[PDB]
């Protein structure tokens, strides 16, 4: 009631804005967190996104969200969103068409951002991605590693940075990490994640722009890969509970369809948000 | 693929190495059609009869069309080195001996897939490093 | 007799303190906003009340509700009437109920472990200089704006003079040290972040006028925190939640502390910036508000001082709290933290006097020296 | 004997206040008009004055940049102090009284409480100093060393109040934004004693059209209206609008080590006064020249230059103008310094040069953020101020790295709409800015040689290739030649071989410019044992990419000029 994870879980190529100045090739590219250099989604995004999907529900958005802008009333809103982090990115495989990484880093962040805001039934989520990490930092023993959690799936192939997956038959992935995390997981060093998530490494594409034939400008474009998993924490403040029991069942819905990104007309952006679940 | 500068470099002390750049920068102008044909021959022909076509010593061609088979293996073998060996490394850091014959190597050695990506990758190495010098 | 609380805040976000230019008033460029570093201490006390009344369950939601006449003196002994209002800053009382004392916004590391608590402080403007005033000899005198100055000269106190093309003590904050000031420079403490926001606007017929904002979000780094000393009376229990502490939402995360109830806060921040002490000079701690600069000018051989800008939201209880907020009817000039005045001989005493005239502004969390 | 020394004004505060092209030039000109009504005393009265050439047609107004800096030390004469400080509250008061004459846009006005503001806000420091000598060279480090640590003192505007009706506290505000006036415009004793607006009227000052005569029709609070009706005016004017119309040129330039030039001279016996002779004659001089090339000056005429120039006219680039400053400055300081020059000069020494920092941005992206772009262009950039911030800031510094600091360097960046920036900096001495010129002039086409585009994306493409062929000593120029040509070796490109050479020679010239003047700094700095992985990184310039970027920036400003939407 007071701090829940959601999950985003991109269906399409996401390409969220960062308005900064650009000194190479692609004229646009997405938002990255300044300190871990990670693809994230601001807080306003989120905000915008989830506000134009409840635009129809005028009550609804102006208790959650807040005032329209140049509106006079001057309403803030009740519900606070936080950053959205890169939790799960795919990635190419021989033996499959993607795995979905997760990074060691990325796992410890998530559990002392999880012990920090205090979320919703975090505790057990906390105490067994613990129990995770430690086992794999003791089959680890400081060597770079990557471990999928298969048997079909031991010795996969990451294609961009030349690594094998192996499968250690001495740690549990209990179920609902298998659905936080996301499925055919593999887990491997922040060191090959960076590389995997950088700019010459994530898809650049290029487009045009066509008169008679002629074309007339050209630029390049970089996406985040979809099916990728990010995760931001959303304080629900003391609220309105229909209101608030409205919003979280329309967003855990599974017919609901959420657009954050830019290219909304060529379908860039499109998630289906999920909360945490019990466990 | 990008252009690789180590790579680049070492196509250039391997053009060196295999007495195809003369101590005036300059080449046997045939090798420039050399190089660009290996390309096309391993993508449309496969990489054994490629590289057995450009390793042949028995050839009637206009100059030594062989060399090109030793600056490729030269620059795979320099590739090798450099290589971060760890236990879940894919790559085979094994350099490729003198004495075989880049055919036999990966007849004798069946993980193919690690062979072509470092060939392909040596062979657009050499056209790009083959343009430094003078075309005589 | 009072209750003393240590409140620390830890930021869950990127945050941002809104100065002079905000992006949406009536001057010329108002899409660029930039974040001060800290929050001036009418937001600590503008916190405080908010939490006061948010564990007491009194606020205004919605429609401009009016309060009953009993919430009305609930308020007053909560809160009292005004905001931080700068006009009554001669007076000998803080102008709010329950809450008596706060002290100035503290910069503190927490490393690991209980441990300590590493108080960070702005370096005084002569840190490894020595000035050396006047030598008496009748000669060779200043004019500052004003009457007579006795030529301060300014050597590395390590000979030369003071070059000030190697001038960055205004660049460094510091701490406590075993014989020796601890050096932290200014951006490794802060991380700034410009934004760049929009109106999608998608519609049909509206106008793409004003869709467009930059903002300057600051974000402490992992071991630091904000803190400050506060003092209650008819005991609240301040307990710990989630505030807010100014500017595009900022979240806080408060933990509340009780301390010693025989303890005044004011000696505790002194004993904290006892390290940076010299018998010629007086370190500004906390930003410093006097009249008339010139009579303090009058009073000192030197003001190696900087400006900045005071500017409050003036609302009382009875206020709309959800229209256009009202700010202070005066920009008001503040001496920097790490700025000094160098007294002439004697007039120390004199120079206290100036400045603890204004007991509402040291009693806020403002003219803190040492 | 003694001597009395002048400092003036929060200059940088006083600008920072302001946002408007009439605020740039309203802020500088105000500062050097109270140096003027300021040392009007002591030069009328005649007095033996060292600091600057205060005589000629300074006071005359040329075209309005204020050509007087506040650095004044005079001599001295048996009560002059007590003269100066009632002239100086006299002044303050003439002041406030111009201020409190009704030919600005005012509402109501007082005279006592706008002239405590303006003494409380403008800082006017006088130094007097018992220096027992007789030698200029001397007597000035000693009095500009006190006058550096005086400037350190704060003085408060206490409270303002600001919002509405007639009672705020600032008057600084309508000093310095309603200058001229009402439409016919009206003037302010600013443009009294100066005698132009917007940003795109000098950007396209080429096509001989005057667009504030038609804007002052279609008009007739004003800057907001103005600017869009200038906008829409050359909107429909887009016959023959190029991409370069559009675009505004900022040129900001510092005097590099002038003290230092200074104490050189001391050592060899020369007047200051001969300094002083070549800045006059520079700053007279480039206000002639930038009026004459199409810009605007703005600043000031001291060691000081911010001019707003359009990209592009009459054939002519900013980067000539540039050209034709520096050439300006070196005539100047050779014509004046020539004993200096003939003296100091046969065994080693850098002679006195100006720093430049250029940002050319669209007309819209306000100039605010231009102006800040520009003040880094020419401060950390242009005169390697990271190096030397970033040492001092660890307390390294010291004498060893303090001889690497590189100074006559030219900055500019090009941000064109859609957040693309070509950044980059370069000497201009030796023969490599020479080289840059001329390429400039010969590839820009006028209103024949040809220009091919696929270079540009050739040398961004093959830069790591280029950075072996340029680390390559013994064969560079060789190797080079034959990667030019056995790429782009088709029939079309036979036409392209003089833009091929020169290329490779500029290339050649930076490439050994930059080994020269970086790479025992950066063995040095890659040693330090107290520098971070990030200032090391950030502090070493690899010598060849960054030739490679400098050409590949000039190719894109030719094809940025050349190229129209058409
Ligand atoms: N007319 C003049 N004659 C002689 N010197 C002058 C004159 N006008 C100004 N100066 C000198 O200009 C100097 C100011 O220059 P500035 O501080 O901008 O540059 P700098 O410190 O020499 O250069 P850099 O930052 O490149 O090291 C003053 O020290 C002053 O002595
Ligand atoms: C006077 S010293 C620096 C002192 C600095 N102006 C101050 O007020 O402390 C030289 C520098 O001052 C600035 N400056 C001097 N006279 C100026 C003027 N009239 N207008 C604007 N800037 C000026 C220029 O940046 C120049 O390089
Ligand atoms: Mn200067």
């Amino acid at each position: 009631m007071t701090t829940r994870m959601y999950v985003i879980n991109t269906l399409s190529n996401m390409h969220v804005g960062s308005g900064e100045v650009n000194y190479g090739v692609i004229a646009n590219l997405i938002q990255r967190d300044s300190v871990t250099n990670l693809p994230n989604i601001n807080s306003s995004g989120l905000k915008g996104a989830i506000r134009e999907y409840f635009k129809e529900n005028e009550d609804l958005v102006r208790e959650l969200f807040g005032s329209a802008p140049r509106d006079e009333k001057t309403l803030p809103g009740k519900v606070r969103f936080f950053e959205a982090n890169l939790l799960s990115m795919p990635v190419r495989s021989d033996k499959v068409p993607f795995l979905m990484a997760i990074s060691d880093e990325v796992l410890q962040e998530l559990i002392t951002k999880m012990k920090f805001f205090n979320c919703e039934e975090a505790t057990q989520y906390i105490s067994h991605l613990s129990t995770l990490l430690d086992n794999i930092k003791t089959q680890a023993q400081g060597t770079d590693f990557a471990y999928v959690f298969d048997p079909l799936l031991q010795g996969a192939i990451i294609e961009e940075v030349s690594i094998r997956a192996t499968c250690p038959s001495h740690i549990p992935l209990q179920p609902s990490l298998k659905k936080l995390l996301g499925d055919r997981l593999v887990i491997l060093s922040h060191k090959y994640f960076s590389i995997l998530s950088d700019d010459n490494h994530l898809p650049v594409l290029s487009r045009n722009n066509l008169e008679n034939g002629q074309s007339a400008n050209l630029w390049y474009e970089q996406v985040l890969p979809r099916y990728s998993r990010l995760y931001f924490m959303l304080m629900d403040g003391n609220a309105q509970s229909e209101y608030l029991k409205k919003f979280r069942d329309t967003l855990c819905t599974p017919s609901t369809i959420i657009q954050i990104g830019a290219n909304a007309s060529i379908g860039y952006g499109y998630c289906q948000i999920s909360e945490l679940s019990p466990f | 693929m990008k252009i690789s500068k180590k790579q680049i470099e070492y196509a250039i002390e391997a053009l060196r190495a295999n007495n195809i750049i003369t101590n005036d920068n300059q080449y046997p102008k045939v090798f420039k059609g050399y190089i660009s044909s290996f390309g096309a021959a391993v993508i449309q022909s496969g990489l054994i009869p490629a590289i057995i076509f450009f390793e042949n010593e028995d050839n009637d061609a206009n100059a030594d069309r062989h060399k090109i088979i030793g600056v490729l293996k030269d620059i795979i073998n320099a590739m090798r080195q450099q290589y971060t060996v760890t236990d879940a490394t894919i790559l085979v850091s094994s350099q490729i001996p003198a004495n075989y014959s880049m055919a036999q190597y990966i007849i004798e050695h069946g993980n193919t897939d690690q062979l072509l990506k470092e060939i392909t990758e040596a062979a657009v190495a050499m056209k790009l490093a083959l343009r430094m010098y003078k075309s005589e | 007799m009072n209750r003393h609380y240590l409140i620390t805040l830890t930021p869950m976000d990127w945050f941002f303190f809104g100065g002079e230019r905000t992006l949406d008033d009536g001057k010329s460029a108002d899409y660029i906003s930039h974040s001060n570093k800290f929050p001036q201490q009418s937001a600590l006390l503008g916190m405080i009340r908010y939490q006061l009344l948010k564990q007491h369950n009194l606020l205004s939601q919605f429609p401009y509700t009016e309060n009953k006449p009993t919430e009305k003196e609930i308020m007053k002994t909560l809160i009292g009437e005004q905001s931080f209002r700068m006009t009554e800053r001669k007076a000998k009382s803080l102008g709010l109920g329950v809450i008596k004392q706060i002290s100035p916004l503290m910069l503190i590391e927490c490393k690991d472990d209980t441990s300590s608590r590493s108080i960070y402080f702005p370096l005084p403007l002569d840190d490894g200089y020595k000035v050396s005033f006047n030598e008496t000899s009748n000669e060779d005198k200043v004019f500052y704006n004003g009457i007579e100055c006795p030529i301060p000269n300014v050597y590395p106190a390590s000979r030369k003079f003071f070059d000030h093309k190697t001038y960055n003590n205004y660049l460094f904050w510091c701490t406590q040290g075993n014989n020796q000031i601890k050096k932290l420079l200014s951006d490794e403490i802060w991380i700034s972040k410009m934004q760049i926001g929009i109106t999608k606007h998608v519609e049909e017929g509206e106008d793409n006028d004003k869709s467009f904002y930059k903002q300057e979000f600051l974000q402490l780094k992992k071991s630091f925190i904000y803190a400050f000393y506060i003092t209650l009376s008819g005991e609240s229990e301040l307990s710990s939640d989630i505030i807010q502490l100014g500017g595009q939402r900022s979240v806080f995360r408060m933990e509340v502390e009780s301390i010693e109830e025989n303890s005044d806060i004011q000696e505790k921040y002194q004993t904290a910036a006892q390290f940076l002490t010299q018998s010629d000079r007086l370190l500004i701690l906390s930003p410093t508000y006097v009249d008339n600069l010139k009579e303090l000018s009058a009073l000192c051989n030197f003001m190696w001082s900087d400006s900045i800008v005071f500017r409050n939201i003036q609302t009382t209880n009875a206020s709309n709290f959800y229209g256009k907020p009202i700010k202070s009817s005066s920009k008001y000039h503040f001496l920097k933290p790490g700025s000094v005045l160098y007294f002439k001989q004697g007039k120390r005493k004199e120079v206290e006097k100036l400045l603890m005239d204004y007991t509402y502004l040291r009693l806020s969390g403002y003219n803190i020296y040492i | 004997m003694k001597y009395i020394a002048i400092t003036l004004g929060p200059i940088t505060r006083t600008i920072e206040m302001a946002e408007s092209t009439k605020e740039l030039w309203a802020a500088s000109y105000f500062f050097s008009y109270l140096a003027k009504k300021i040392v009007e005393p002591f030069v009328k009265k005649n007095r033996t004055f060292q600091l600057p050439l205060i005589n000629e047609e300074m006071q005359k107004p040329h075209c309005g940049a204020g050509l007087f800096p506040d650095r004044y030390i005079f001599k001295s004469e048996p009560g002059d102090l007590e003269l100066l400080k009632q002239h100086s509250d006299q002044v303050l008061i003439e002041i406030a009284g111009h201020i409190a004459s009704p030919s600005l846009p005012g509402t109501a006005k007082d005279v006592s409480q706008i002239y405590h503001y303006l003494k409380s806000y403008i800082k006017i420091y006088f130094i007097e100093r018992t220096l027992e000598s007789d030698d200029p060279h001397v007597v000035i480090p000693a009095c500009e060393k006190y006058l550096n640590i005086i400037e350190n003192q704060e003085t408060f505007p206490e409270q303002e109040e600001t919002m509405i009706s007639h009672q705020k506290s600032d008057f600084l505000k309508f000093l310095i934004t309603n200058v001229n006036g009402k439409i016919r415009f009206t003037g302010s004793f600013l443009t009294r004693d100066a005698f132009f607006e917007s940003i795109l009227e000098i950007s396209a000052s080429e096509l001989n059209i005057n667009i504030q005569q038609k804007a002052l029709e279609v008009i007739t609070k004003y800057s907001d209206q103005i600017w869009d009706a200038e906008e829409i005016i050359l909107n429909d004017n887009k016959a023959q609008l190029r991409p370069y119309h559009k675009y505004i040129a900022i040129i900001k330039s510092d005097g590099d080590s002038m003290g230092e030039t200074i104490k050189s001279m001391g050592a060899y016996n020369i007047p200051i006064t001969q300094l002083s002779k070549a800045l006059l004659s520079f700053n007279i001089e480039s206000i002639n020249e930038i009026v004459a090339y199409g810009g605007k000056p703005i600043f000031i005429g001291g060691d000081d230059l911010l001019c707003f120039a359009p990209v592009c006219c009459n054939g002519n680039n900013v980067f000539n103008l540039v050209e034709k400053l520096s050439t300006c400055f070196d005539q100047c300081i050779n014509q004046h310094l020539q004993q200096y020059i003939n003296a100091c000069s046969e065994a080693q020494r850098p002679l006195p040069s100006l720093s430049f920092g250029i940002s050319i941005t669209y007309h819209k992206y306000p100039m605010f953020e231009a102006l800040h772009t520009t003040d880094y262009l020419l401060e950390m950039v242009a005169k390697d101020n990271l190096f030397k911030y970033t040492l001092s800031n660890k307390n390294i510094l010291n004498e060893n790295m303090k001889r690497f600091i590189l100074k006559n360097k030219l900055a500019f960046s090009l941000q064109k709409h859609s957040g693309q920036i070509y950044h980059t900096a370069m000497s201009k001495k030796g023969k490599s800015y020479v080289k840059f010129n001329m390429l400039l002039q010969k590839y820009i086409l006028k209103n024949s040689e040809k220009f091919l585009s696929s270079v540009i994306q050739m040398i961004r493409a093959h830069a790591e290739i280029l950075q072996i062929i340029l680390q390559n000593e013994d064969k560079r120029t060789e190797m080079l030649k034959n990667y030019f040509d056995n790429n782009f070796n088709e029939s079309c490109h036979l036409g392209y071989t003089g833009l091929f050479e020169d290329i490779q020679t500029l290339l050649c010239l930076r490439y050994q410019e930059n080994i020269q003047d970086y790479q025992n700094r950066n063995e040095i700095i890659q040693q330090n044992t107290i520098l971070t992985s990030d200032e090391k990184e950030i502090l070493i310039v690899s010598p060849a990419m960054d030739a490679i970027h400098t050409i590949f920036t000039a190719l894109q400003f030719i094809h940025f000029i050349n190229y129209n939407k058409d």
